């Protein structure tokens, strides 16, 4: 019984290491260490994400995973010999993904089902908790589980809003509706 | 008026879809080039779903795969735009079938592009139906009357046979079926629904001037009233030409399904092979002969077995397709058409060197033949057109024996002369269909020898001059032919002196 | 009957930029802000449908 | 206990099904989904790893979600056999479609089964009189063996099929079976309106025959195995029978086709031309079926299609190898009116044998072919200076093989309705020596026109009287 | 850049625990993927190229391509009965034939086995099936004829012990 | 490209001064012609006289698009209407030039016989006239259009054309028709690619074209202006 599943391409790193993790939890403290390592990553953005390359070595490739774990604590349990076994594999680079993949695998194990209200202008924050927590009371959400909620800015739209969760989604905003107006203006 | 704002505002009424409006569908568009599009999500999506995309161009799903979608598109992609929100409609593709279509001009999705305001459709139908089984057939025993003179004379057509036109570019092709609509108009304007006979023409890839000049000649001639014109043209997507025929043949089982008989001409089916292969090679696939995908053949096929008559458990509904073949050069030997050969029930071939004679129609009948036509023809064609396919290949066998200029016997002479009155005889001017009643005593005529000792030249006057003597005074025997479609002994005898007193002059 | 279908197309059309300058009528406006409500209060509905 | 699986990817009718319980079904298992249109049958094609499969549709796969719960029936499709199936038209999956009940039998037995091995061979001369001309005189026909009618593009291979059950199996005294894979549905109806009406299908009595079924309208997968469900009722009737069984294939080149058009969605590698790798080793697997054993005899008789007039395109050219008798069908010769349009060279046969046919026979075969090889020759310098610029020897050998060609062609009692001309089921002896008379030049009086569309020599006796009579 | 070949969520499972399972694998072998006869099977390290292989099926098998991740495998039997993970033997054998005097009338298959039915087969020893040809100095210039039989074979196409001709 | 209901649904004829194009193969008011026949010939002596014909007749104006045009014959065409008069470097120039001339890349040849229709497409739809657009050569596009496709990795189809070759030409013809506005009036020359008339480059192109006209050398032999042959120059409104 796996999770969410991440489809595929270069999750499958993810995928694996959460479920071959997991069945022992401590997916709590391994993506605690995964937080801390892409932490690290970025306390060093220098050479922490500029020496992802390809084009270095087995061997130092190896060293740098070793400079990871020269980092104190910074790696613990399976995530070492992830690392061990993506140095191998030279998928280094695509780290980044994987992280913020865990992230949403995990995350969905508590279940933020992370949301959007998108607008052409940034909104007061009455709209945004009322909306909030009627998503959030909403059969969308069967409770137990959180609810995120982003307001972004698109000028692409004209305004209006629109709700966004569970590739399920709301639009009762301008654009939409000038289109339906044109639409159906448009016949004889 | 304001009227049509008065509609529009009950479709901005309608527009309640936005109080009901919690789409399980909508995802992001991940790359989108060469006519597809990858998206990501739509986990509820079936299999050849109908989508739309955010700039309100529809398209299909047409291959699933663990991480995204395959998206073929149906217009150009430079709408489409990448990472946009991709909502799916709820349905395989469907399109509207109905009696209100007829005299309308709609594209692949029954969208009307004539301009005459929404369809009055009777219902939705999907457009990869299965073909039905072999149990709810019956074999042909209706006549198609086309109106031309040699294809109702040799080639009958029953209602449901899939008879092929094949032919060459600009070779009176198009012309064929035309006029068959056209001849439909006699029992159109009747009551008997049996009788009446719907016609469907689905031009393809063509030009938008040309399917405008057609569907102006069909409002001359007013066979509007029972046509439907299904538009696909050049400018348009590829997807759209794949896609039209199969609507065009769901309507036609809509018809069908009715117990009603209905035509569907298909025109061409070489573009859509083109717009087929089109899709297949920006789909990576790899092509087989010619450069066209294995599948070519089902697509053709699955095409065209939607066509057929009903038993009289199901309606006795029929529906007969006329496909048309544009190949190169007099090719009968290409990837394509051979295909369709293996289909069809018959071949209608026009050499291209008859029409560049000008004998229009160009047939040749050594090469067109159908395959249970005859069950199906009219019985008193029946009767008069025995000898006549005998004695026109007999003509042909002495047509290239003749070039050498040697002197013959008076038989193979006569059977030239009389074989040469009977070439000259068949040609047929365009919008000029003629009835059964008015085909029968220019056989009757042309199987006794009557035209031998009249002018090779004045045959074509002979036929305007002696149909205008009979409609002027034997028109009790045209209604005899009428009525009976069947010739007795009686009706034979009096035929032939009324052929014999016209003969004297 | 000809130009009464025609005087119904160039009505058509003329309601057509008539409807570009809807459009243009409708740009200018706090409708822009006051219609965030509308789909706040419409979001509701909808949401809480379920 | 079900095995489920989900729906993870849909290309066409090609689908994969993933599992989480590890006991994966293996290859060739059947498989079912429930759509709201019933049940979907699909084939275990490949194992891909992780759990997951890459199956073959035997349906339309349309309005199907991704994680669709799959079924698991454990085996291969199982088809009914039996005395039961005898009238019956059955679906690729076996069900009945003439919807005159379930057929009730005994025995379901899977499609998949290994082909007789090399000690259950058996050999046999047992030439069956056709009474048709051609292939009574240059290919003749083993009983028990197997028969090629290699055709192009609509040029009488269905209306040769049906003249040559017309004539044969009605005293057959065993069994047969018609398959038709790929072909018009129009065809199968009209095949079941003859069966009815000449009595071979009995619909409240006792029939001999049975229909498998599935047409050009059905998707490749169907397609794929209609064969092997005619096959399989086929070999059962040889086996647990032990009778004699007329297998009707129609057409086998359809079958080589469903399995070219997935292949490229089944991962493979395009193979030559645009086919599948696995052309030849599909194609032995259902021809090696296609046998007669110990146990019982097969005669088989199967149409192919040929692409464009290519006989150099792989598939007809793999199916020469899996015959005994080849007929090959050529548009040039029909365009003649030449019916059937037998090519006269490249019919062959492992028959014909002197020792077989008898000496006569063979002889007068051979000379047959030697006049007939001349003329081929000869052509091109007939279509540039004509029958003038001829030796008298090799002027008298065109005018003999060209009434040769016209004697050839044949009256069909099932293509009575292209001609309003009765059948003619002319026996061999007659045949032998009509032929051995004309070659022998006896009736180098009598023009060519007379040997056209004739029975026997009598006939063409008799045609020349009319055109005595008649063009005087 | 692209998904490569040992990424299976399979064996990447086990990479993670630290087991190190693909190292015990050098006598055998897992079937990753069975399909067209075509058995791409991970492990077996210490198996050599052309060499015969078995599975736990009972089929046997010819190890091809050796990629770094798994061993290509074609099957001289049906797929029928061979499944994802299925445990695979290593012969230890280049494929060999049994070769004798024994052989003579008797019918086999490739692998020596008696499809006749007249009994098992009697071998004298068995050989490599890519056997180097001959040298150069150990040859001889054909000069024994090969009695044919047929009149325009032997007068004009002579053949002698030694030489290969080919019948097209 | 205009509407299915903007199309004007009769050809009538575009009367334009030539007595034998008038005459044999008459032009479609916003048709199609394919002119044949290599140079020489007078074909620029042609092609000048139906612009200065056009221009005294239907008053409509010209736009010549050299798509893979020889820069110096570019050059010496030019030279030349400049001193026929068509161009008039002061006064009232008949004509509009666009010359995507053969050292350009793919991209630019792919889209220059866009360029010079969106230009007629102008004075079509603002000026209510019937504009004469004139294109040498379709086969030349057709090549940048199969090259564009090839560069971008399509996998090539038949004959090593392009696969969206039907669809590459009907956004080309398409755009190209008679408005109740005006007309556009295309004649453009058709290479016949190593004289093969199955080739699917002229197999398309032949799908278009409603009238053609054949400069012949046997014509221009005679010392006859024009070089028309009489008996191939056909229309598909010669009736
Ligand atoms: N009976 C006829 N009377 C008058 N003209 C005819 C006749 N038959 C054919 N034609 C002429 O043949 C020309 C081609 O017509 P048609 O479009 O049917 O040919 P086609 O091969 O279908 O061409 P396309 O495939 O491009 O449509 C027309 O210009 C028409 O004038
Ligand atoms: N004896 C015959 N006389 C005249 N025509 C025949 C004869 N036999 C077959 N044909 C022609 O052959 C065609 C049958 O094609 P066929 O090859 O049987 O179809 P398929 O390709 O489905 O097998 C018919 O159109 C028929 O006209």
């Amino acid at each position: 019984p796996p999770p969410v599943r991440l489809f595929g391409v270069e999750g499958t790193y993810a995928t694996a290491l959460y479920q071959a993790a997991a069945k022992n939890s401590s997916i709590d403290a391994a993506f605690q260490s995964l937080q801390k390592v892409e932490s690290t990553v970025k306390k060093n953005p220098k050479l922490g994400h500029l020496l992802l390359n390809p084009a270095l070595s087995l061997k130092d490739r190896n060293s740098v995973i070793d400079a990871i774990v020269e980092t104190h604590k910074n790696l613990d349990g399976y995530v070492v010999n992830l690392l061990k076994v993506l140095s191998e594999n030279n998928r280094l680079g695509c780290f980044e993904k994987i992280a913020s993949d865990f992230g949403v695998l995990n995350d969905a194990h508590n279940g933020l089902l992370k949301g959007t209200v998108t607008s052409a202008e940034p909104l007061d924050p009455k709209s945004f908790k009322r909306i909030e927590k009627a998503l959030s009371a909403s059969k969308l959400v069967g409770q137990g589980k959180s609810l995120k909620l982003e307001n972004v800015v698109k000028p692409e739209i004209k305004g209006g809003l629109i709700v966004e969760l569970g590739d399920k989604t709301v639009d009762l905003s301008i654009s939409t509706k000038i289109q339906k107006l044109n639409k159906v203006l448009e016949d004889s | 008026k304001a009227q049509p704002t008065e509609v529009s505002s009950i479709l901005e009424e309608r527009i309640g879809v936005s109080d009901e409006a919690n789409l399980n569908e909508t995802g992001r568009v991940l790359a989108v080039g060469d006519g597809i599009a990858r998206v990501f999500g739509l986990n509820n999506i079936q299999a050849e779903e109908l989508v739309e995309f955010s700039s309100g161009v529809k398209g299909m799903a047409l291959n699933l795969e663990p991480g995204q979608v395959g998206i073929v598109l149906f217009g150009s992609d430079r709408l489409v735009k990448e990472g946009e929100l991709v909502k799916r409609t709820g349905n395989i593709v469907d399109v509207p079938v109905g009696p209100g279509l007829l005299g309308r001009v709609v594209d692949a999705l029954g969208n009307p592009i004539d301009g005459k305001g929404p369809i009055d459709a009777a219902g939705r139908s999907r457009a990869q139906v299965k073909a039905p089984g072999i149990l709810p057939r019956r074999s042909v025993h209706e006549p198609v009357q086309t109106g031309l003179k040699a294809v109702d004379a040799l080639v009958p057509i029953g209602r449901g046979q899939r008879e092929l036109i094949i032919g060459d570019r600009q070779t009176g092709k198009t012309a064929v079926a035309l006029d068959t609509i056209l001849n439909q108009k006699r029992w159109n304007n009747g009551s008997d629904e049996s009788k009446k006979l719907y016609c469907v023409y689905v031009a393809v890839g063509q030009k938008r001037s040309t399917v405008a000049q057609l569907v102006q000649t069909l409002e001359q001639h007013d066979a509007m009233k029972y046509s439907i014109i299904v538009a696909a043209t050049a400018s348009e997507a590829a997807p759209l030409q794949y896609l039209a025929p199969f609507t065009a043949a769901s309507i036609g089982e809509w018809f069908r399904d009715n117990g009603k008989h209905a035509l569907i001409v298909y025109d061409d089916l070489s573009k859509q092979a083109v717009a087929y292969r089109q899709l297949s090679l920006l789909l990576r696939r790899p092509p087989g002969r010619e450069a066209y995908p294995g599948d070519v053949f089902y697509l053709h096929s699955r095409l065209l077995e939607r066509a057929a008559k009903l038993s009289e458990k199901e309606g006795s509904g029929s529906l007969t397709a006329l496909p048309v073949i544009e190949t190169q050069g007099g090719d009968v030997s290409a990837y394509i058409p051979t295909n369709v050969i293996s289909i069809t029930d018959g071949q209608i071939f026009l050499e291209a060197e008859l029409f560049y004679k000008g004998i229009r129609p160009a047939i040749n009948v050594g090469l067109s033949v159908s395959r249970v036509g005859s069950a199906a023809q009219v019985k008193a064609l029946k009767q008069v057109a025995g000898s006549l396919k005998l004695f026109l290949a007999q003509y042909r066998e002495v047509a290239a024996f003749a070039q050498f200029g040697s002197d013959l016997d008076a038989s193979t002479k006569q059977t030239l002369v009389r074989g040469e009155r009977l070439t000259q005889l068949l040609k047929q001017n365009q919008y000029s269909p003629l009835a059964t009643e008015e085909q029968v005593p220019l056989i009757y005529a042309g199987v006794n020898g009557h035209l031998d000792g009249i002018e090779l030249s004045r045959i074509g006057e002979f036929e305007s001059s002696f149909l205008s003597y009979l409609k002027s005074n034997h028109n009790e025997l045209l209604t005899e032919i009428r009525e009976k479609g069947e010739l007795s002994k009686e009706l034979l005898a009096s035929l032939k002196s009324a052929t014999e007193s016209f003969v004297a002059t | 009957v000809r130009y009464e279908a025609s005087l119904r197309q160039l009505e058509q059309r003329q309601l057509a930029k008539s409807v570009i300058s809807r459009v243009q009528s409708e740009l200018g406006n706090p409708k822009f802000q006051e219609k965030v409500l509308q789909q706040s209060i419409s979001e509701i509905e909808q949401l809480l449908s379920k | 206990t079900p095995i489920t699986g989900k729906v993870t990817a849909v290309i066409g009718a090609i689908v994969d099904v993933h599992f989480e319980q590890s006991e994966l079904p293996a290859i060739l298992n059947a498989l079912e989904i429930k759509t709201p249109q019933g049940k979907l049958v699909l084939e275990v094609a490949q194992h891909l790893g992780e759990n997951t499969v890459r199956t073959i549709a035997m349906d339309g796969t349309e309005g199907l979600v991704r994680g669709e719960k799959v079924l698991d029936t454990g085996g291969p499709i199982s088809v009914p056999v039996g005395r039961e199936t005898l009238g019956r038209i059955i679906n690729v999956i076996g069900e009945p479609i003439d919807e005159r009940g379930p057929i009730k039998s005994k025995l379901r037995k899977p499609i998949h089964a290994d082909p007789p091995s090399f000690a259950e061979q058996s050999t046999s001369a047992e030439i069956l009189e056709t009474g048709i001309k051609v292939v009574d005189l240059l290919a003749p026909y083993a009983r028990g063996g197997k028969i090629g009618l290699f055709g192009g593009a609509g040029v009488g291979k269905t209306v040769f099929i049906q003249e040559l059950i017309n004539n044969i199996a009605k005293a057959h005294g065993g069994f047969s079976v018609f398959t038709g894979v790929g072909e018009r549905t129009r065809e199968g109806n009209d095949l079941y309106r003859e069966m009815k009406e000449t009595g071979v299908i009995n619909l409240e009595g006792e029939s001999k025959v049975a229909l498998v079924f599935g047409q050009m309208n059905e998707p490749p997968g169907a397609r794929a195995r209609v064969a092997l469900t005619g096959l399989t009722i086929a070999e059962y009737f040889r086996d647990e029978e032990g009778q004699d069984v007329l297998l009707f294939i129609d057409n086998i080149f359809r079958f080589t086709q469903a399995g070219s058009e997935v292949s490229a969605l089944l991962g493979r590698i395009p193979s030559a031309v645009g086919y599948q790798p696995t052309l030849a080793t599909d194609m032995g697997l259902l021809q090696e079926r296609i046998t007669t054993t110990k146990k019982g005899s097969v005669t088989s008789v199967q149409a192919v299609y040929v692409p464009a007039d290519d006989l150099t395109d792989p598939a007809p050219a793999t199916t020469f190898a899996h015959l005994d008798a080849t007929t090959v069908l050529s548009r040039g010769i029909s365009e003649l009116g030449i019916y059937p349009a037998v090519d006269p060279l490249d019919s062959k046969s492992r028959l014909l044998d002197a020792a077989v046919v008898g000496q006569e026979h063979y002889d007068v075969a051979s000379k047959v072919q030697e006049t007939l090889q001349t003329y081929k020759s000869l052509q091109d310098i007939i279509a540039i200076l004509g029958m003038d610029e001829l030796s008298e020897q090799d002027k008298l050998t065109v005018e003999r093989a060209r009434k040769i060609q016209r004697f050839l062609s044949q009256p069909f009692a099932v293509a009575e309705v292209f001609t309003g001309i009765p059948g003619k089921l002319v026996r061999l002896k007659d045949t032998v020596a009509s032929f051995k008379a004309v070659l022998e030049g006896k009736y180098d009086n009598i023009p060519e026109h007379a040997f056209y569309m004739v029975g026997g020599i009598e006939d063409v006796v008799a045609k020349a009287e009319k055109l005595a009579a008649e063009a005087n | 850049t692209k998904a490569q070949p040992t990424e299976v969520s399979s064996i990447l499972e086990e990479r993670i625990k630290g087991v190190s399972d693909e190292a015990n694998l050098n006598e055998t072998g897992r079937v990753l993927a069975v399909g067209d006869g075509i058995a791409r099977v991970f492990g077996l390290n210490n198996i050599q190229a052309e060499e015969l292989v078995e599975f736990s099926s009972g089929v046997k098998g010819m190890a091809l391509n050796l990629e770094p991740g798994q061993v290509g495998i074609v099957l001289f039997g049906s797929d029928r009965l061979v499944k994802e993970g299925e445990l695979v033997k290593r012969t230890g054998n280049i494929v060999d034939v049994p070769v004798g005097p024994g052989l003579l009338g008797r019918v086999v298959d490739a692998l020596g086995n008696p499809i006749d039915g007249k009994g098992p087969i009697d071998a004298a020893g068995r050989s490599r099936a890519q056997v180097k040809a001959p040298g150069i100095l150990p040859r001889r210039s054909v000069h024994e004829p090969v009695q044919t039989g047929l009149k325009a074979v032997d007068a004009l196409v002579p053949i002698g012990r030694g030489q290969r001709e080919l019948i097209i």
